[PDB]
């Protein structure tokens, strides 16, 4: 799912703009870390969950 | 990989396309 975006998507839309975000004046190269978080993450749902 | 199918200087052709709220219009 995603966490953050900087637009929001009009109803019954596909988009394939699955990129990283970057939040820092350092270069991230395209991997997730630190100032460079990744928009999609999981949830790890799981029997005991509420 | 396919999900959805259809099937339906003398000349002068105008088109309208539209798409709004998921539906795909065209005027002819
Ligand atoms: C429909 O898809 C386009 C193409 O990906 C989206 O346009 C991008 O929107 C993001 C969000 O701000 C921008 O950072 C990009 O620069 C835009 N262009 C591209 C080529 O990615 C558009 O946002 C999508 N529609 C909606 C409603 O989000």
């Amino acid at each position: 799912y995603r966490l953050f975006r900087k637009s929001n998507l009009k109803p019954f839309e596909r988009d394939i703009s699955t990129e990283i975000y970057q939040a820092g004046n350092k270069p991230c190269n395209g991997v997730a870390g630190f100032n460079c978080y990744f928009p999609l993450k999981s949830y790890s749902f799981r029997p005991t969950y509420g | 990989n396919c999900t959805f199918e259809y099937v339906s200087f003398k000349n002068l052709r105008e088109f309208v396309f539209k798409n709004i709220d998921g539906y795909f219009k065209i005027y002819s």
